[PDB]
RNA sequence: GGGAUUGCUGACUGAUAGUGCAAACAGUACUGUGAAGGAACUAAUGAAACUGGGCUAUAAGUGCGCAUUCCACCAAUACGU
RNA sequence: ACGUCUAUUGGACCCGAAACCGAUCGAUCUAGCGACGUGCAGGUCUGACUUUAAUCAGGACCGAACCCGUGUCUGUUGCAAGAGACUGGGAU
């Protein structure tokens, strides 16, 4: 009777009929071109006086290894 | 499996605007695809020789941002990036008949294309790589040339 | 954004280079640097030696006590500040920007018709009062009002009018013996705060403003002279409302539960201040 | 640098590079967590090759696409092409090692395991 | 081998990021990877200023 | 006057009528929701998306 | 009373029947603003209506797959293989 | 007791109302209200203010954009489950 139980039974109701959109998804796949959806970014600041300033501690960094040149593990293992 | 759950537009009007992240953290194990798409073949020509386009469009996913596209080939394929444009994009649908006449109607996963401007990475600037006539003449060229003809018809015969 | 541990290194390295004892370069790494002053190292370096070449070319200008008494002068360049306390100078023929550029960091950005004229219209404004000098070596780093980039010559006229209108001239010329910071409020803000402190301190009767306006009037003069009179003791009681304007009276219970009742708290009160731990609790 | 994705390089050349088989869970549980970023950071790169070869060919991928694009199920000469295979073991390889590092995550005894879960 | 990887907030060596990874707890990271959080921004403006 | 035009289509009154949030506002429109889950339906509520 | 496994259970039904659905995706397509309503479609065989032309004018065997009971190993108490 | 035929209670040989009682969904059509915003070509008359002057009023008049639908004709499984043409009414 609560809303987050009702909610959790949608989304289990919604577990089935999925993977790669068949159907009535097919249609509402079409909203992101008609209510402005927000996608799964992650925001790097905040509007201040409308121009926006990237926080540089929220930049995005990609800690790569020193070498993966002659690295001796590939991805593929020999059967 | 857990999987993409339903998402619903009153929902993301009501509890809106995400806020950023208190810390960020160095992506160990990171989680993001990029593939490009085709090339012409003198373009592959110029790839397979001293590796490097100055525009190069990718497909990525849409929850990736400029930043991150640019930081990711920054930091793994030792590129100098310059400007990227991303591009959102529905997926194709897709119609499979069945046994049964039913329309089975698919729809592809949404993806973002980006438009990625190098440049050139060290001293080797030389490959931009690019008489005149005056602008007067084409412009008086251009509009004695013959029209475009209209688009013929799927079933029309020319 | 600063590398964990950045805190310790940049300590050091002051201490490593420019003379720089380790307490105001604490407050330098520490206290200064929520904002108002890069953190970059090579940097600070080259802001400060250049500041400190600018002693000789101005007469009364420390490096060291400017930069510490208002540390936003590094956020700058060095240049912008030559350039600025030259044209302030200039806006100001009298005692010179040295001593005035350690007190006021205001000057760095809007000097030219800014700090000039609002220096010249507040001195005019109180010399057309009872005889107030307004030398600008009182000017304490917190005096941004009165004196930023949008207050207009005859809004400090009206301000300074209004703060003789609401306490009496010789209460107001009093009053701005000490801590000009005063004048920072608009006057219907400081009218708000003056009348919420009149009820609450009421001395006449009960929280409620007593003694309506013979003997009325005279209680009601009794309570302008005790606000005012505590206004001279703390300026700070004129910033009640950013707790609340009936907090006042919570604040005021809160110092009167622990021995006797109100006439003795406003003998107490006009004594020693008390008032500050309480508004501290409140916050 | 860009020959990375641009090409496999050697399937223009008639020979094939990779002829074996994906990483499998309890190899993956010796390696120590450098050697698995390093194995991460590679397998993700051959995983950018194999997405990029297979869209300049027009295959599908994943066996759920492939009813998506009217091709039939195991007689299409598509699922035996080398690019589709490979992609199957990386992502076998990718999968299985996110796998170990959550089993060693949860394997831990103080707050060093919500430290361990902030970088996985 | 479990025998290392202890609690080592202060395994920093003072790298510019190459601390910050170890201090959210790394043998190497790529020069590349710090080339692309560029840290000549403020350098260009100090040795402008400087000159 | 023709008729048969009564249908005038509008994104934000019809994600404000018929959309999940204003069918969980009330109990009414909570057990509305519950019997189109015992029913089956696909589509929960006209706002639903993947 | 209710929710899932099993039925050497059925003088129950056998695709206009039996659940609304035996089916690649049935509470689907589709209808309605909405609550809500809500189909058809198995594999062979190929009746009639209908429309053109012509005319008239030996209740058995043999193979496989299991189930029952014998046997010999059994957890040794229902059979375990 | 079985078999058959009647009878009673059940929906009780089948199909068919207008109904009544509850509690879901609907002001995206339409009626009223409320908040914010926008529009009213060209002229005509009357009253007022100021005039070295680039202002206002009238449920004013004629008349486009716009709103409505008086009369006639066409149409009547129509172009349209209420439309078209020409005349019309309002248009600060
Ligand atoms: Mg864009
Ligand atoms: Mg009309
Ligand atoms: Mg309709
Ligand atoms: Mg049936
Ligand atoms: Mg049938
Ligand atoms: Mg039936
Ligand atoms: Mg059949
Ligand atoms: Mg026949
Ligand atoms: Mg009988
Ligand atoms: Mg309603
Ligand atoms: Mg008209
Ligand atoms: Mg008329």
């Amino acid at each position: 009777i609560g809303r987050e139980a009702v909610v959790d039974l949608i989304q289990q109701s919604a577990a089935k009929q999925s993977g790669i959109r068949k159907g009535w998804q097919v249609k509402a796949a079409t909203w992101v071109k008609r209510v402005h959806v927000d996608r799964g970014d992650v925001k790097v600041g905040r509007l201040e006086g409308g121009e926006f300033q990237v926080l540089p501690h929220l930049r995005p960094r990609y800690f790569v290894p020193a070498d993966l040149d002659k690295f001796q593990l590939k991805p593929y293992v020999e059967v | 499996e857990q999987e993409t759950r339903l998402r619903f537009v009153s929902s993301e009007w009501r509890s809106g605007r995400p806020q950023p992240p208190e810390r960020r953290i160095p992506i160990c194990f990171p989680n993001i695809t990029l593939q490009m798409m085709k090339l012409t073949p003198e373009q592959m020509d110029q790839v397979k020789e001293t590796g490097w386009l100055r525009e190069v469009a990718f497909k990525t996913t849409p929850d990736v941002t400029k930043l991150e596209i640019a930081a990711f080939l920054q930091s793994v394929y030792g590129m100098n990036v310059e400007r990227v444009s991303t591009i959102n994009y529905l997926g194709r649908r897709r119609l499979a008949i069945s046994r049964n006449g039913k329309r089975l109607w698919w729809r592809e996963d949404d993806w973002k294309k980006a438009y990625v401007i190098f440049r050139p990475p060290a001293g080797q600037e030389h490959l931009l790589t690019r008489q005149q006539r005056p602008v007067i003449e084409q412009i008086r060229e251009a509009a004695r040339a013959p029209r475009l003809p209209p688009r013929p018809y799927p079933w029309e015969r020319r | 954004d600063w590398p964990p541990g950045y805190e310790a290194l940049l300590q050091t390295y002051l201490e490593q280079e420019l003379p720089l004892s380790a307490e105001e370069a604490s407050t330098l790494v520490a206290a200064a640097k929520k904002g108002l002053l890069p953190g970059s190292r090579s940097l600070i370096r080259t802001r400060f030696m250049h500041i400190k070449d600018l002693e000789p070319r101005f007469p009364g200008f420390d490096a060291r006590a400017a930069v510490l008494g208002e540390p936003r002068l590094l956020r700058h360049a060095a240049d912008k500040v030559m350039r600025a306390m030259l044209v302030f100078q200039d806006h100001w023929p009298s005692h010179p920007v040295g001593p005035l550029m350690g007190r006021i960091g205001c000057p760095v950005i809007r000097d030219p018709a800014g700090v000039g004229h609002r220096l010249y219209a507040l001195t005019r404004a109180l010399k057309t009062d009872l005889h107030y000098e307004l030398d600008p070596h009182r000017l304490t780093p917190e005096s941004e009002g009165f004196l930023a980039s949008g207050v207009s010559p005859f809004e400090l006229e009206a301000r300074v009018s209004a703060l003789v209108t609401i306490f009496g001239r010789e209460g107001a010329g009093r009053l701005l013996d000490v801590s000009l910071d005063v004048l920072t409020y608009a006057p219907r803000d400081l009218d708000r705060a003056v009348l919420a402190l009149r009820e609450v301190f009421s001395a006449a009767g009960d929280r409620g403003y007593g003694r309506h306006s013979p003997e009325g009037a005279a209680a009601a003069a009794a309570d302008r002279g005790y606000v005012t009179d505590l206004a001279v003791a703390w300026p700070g009681v004129l910033a009640l409302p950013g707790r609340l304007g009936g907090a006042d009276g919570v604040a005021r219970l809160l110092a009167r539960v622990r021995r006797a009742g109100g006439a003795r708290y406003r003998g107490a009160v006009g004594r020693r201040a008390l008032l500050s731990e309480v508004l501290e609790r409140p916050e | 640098d860009v020959e990375n994705q641009g090409g496999l390089a050697c399937v223009p050349k008639p020979c094939v590079s990779s002829t074996g088989r994906g990483w499998k869970v309890e190899e993956l549980r010796l390696k120590s967590w450098q050697d698995l970023h390093k194995l991460w950071y590679v397998s993700l790169k051959e995983r950018n090759l194999l997405l990029t070869e297979m869209g300049l060919k027009h295959i599908p991928k994943d066996a759920a696409h492939q009813v998506m694009r009217r091709i039939p199920v195991g007689a299409a000469s598509v699922e035996e092409d080398p690019h589709r295979l490979r992609y199957t073991e990386v992502q076998n390889t990718l999968r299985h090692i996110r796998q170990v590092l959550e089993e060693r995550a949860a394997a831990e005894l103080v707050p060093k395991l919500r430290r361990e879960m902030l970088e996985v | 081998t479990p025998s290392a990887g202890f609690p080592f907030r202060v395994r920093n060596l003072e790298r510019i990021w190459a601390e910050l990874q170890p201090d959210a707890d790394x043998x190497x990271x790529x020069x590349x990877x710090x080339x692309x959080x560029x840290x000549x921004x403020x350098x260009x403006x100090x040795x402008x200023x400087x000159x | 006057g023709n008729r048969g035009n009564t249908y005038q289509p509008s994104r934000r009154k019809r994600v404000n009528r018929h959309g999940l949030e204003k069918r969980l506002s009330t109990p009414q429109g909570r057990e509305v929701l519950l019997r189109r889950l015992r029913k089956g339906r696909w589509r929960i509520t006209v706002d639903s998306f993947r």
